[PDB]
């Protein structure tokens, strides 16, 4: 994960870790249908919101660990 | 609501944070929480990374006698 900041600082691009692995369904990666009550977008586009640029760097941690 | 309370754990993002009902910048940075946890396995990895763990061993009957008598 420190390599993430090293590479980002080499690129001078914004870094933002996204906490995955503990998820269970598909409707959280991509926002569920607007029709279902309490519709919220997927965590990804949340990270895209957090950054103010179109070319940030995103780290996808520990992917190797009902929807 | 992980990031919902990461945004209040870290005093830097609360400089101009606006809640969905108040919609006005406010500085919630002077608070420094100390928390107690019952189970640690279910706590998210980023949350466990930013806190230092302190473990309470337990109690003995000899200690409990004095605890009850004096406290
Ligand atoms: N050679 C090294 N130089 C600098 N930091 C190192 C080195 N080896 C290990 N570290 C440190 O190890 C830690 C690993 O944390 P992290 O990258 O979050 O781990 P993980 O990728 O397993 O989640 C970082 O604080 C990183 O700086």
């Amino acid at each position: 994960t420190s390599l993430g900041r090293s590479i980002a600082r080499s690129m001078n691009r914004k870094f933002h870790r996204i906490s995955l692995g503990g998820v269970r369904d598909e409707a959280e990666i991509r926002g569920h249908r607007r029709t279902y009550i309490g519709a919220m977008p997927g965590k990804l586009i949340h990270a895209m919101k957090q950054v103010g640029v179109i070319n940030p760097v995103i780290l996808l941690d520990e992917i190797d660990k009902r929807g | 609501p992980a990031s919902a309370m990461l945004e209040v754990l870290d005093p830097e993002q609360n400089n101009t944070f606006t809640d969905h009902y108040l919609d006005v910048p406010y500085d919630l940075s002077k608070v420094f929480f100390i928390t107690t946890a019952n189970t640690l396995q279910t706590i998210p990895r980023p949350l466990l990374d930013r806190m230092e763990v302190i473990e309470i061993p337990g109690y003995t009957n000899m200690e409990k006698q004095a605890i009850a008598r004096q406290y």
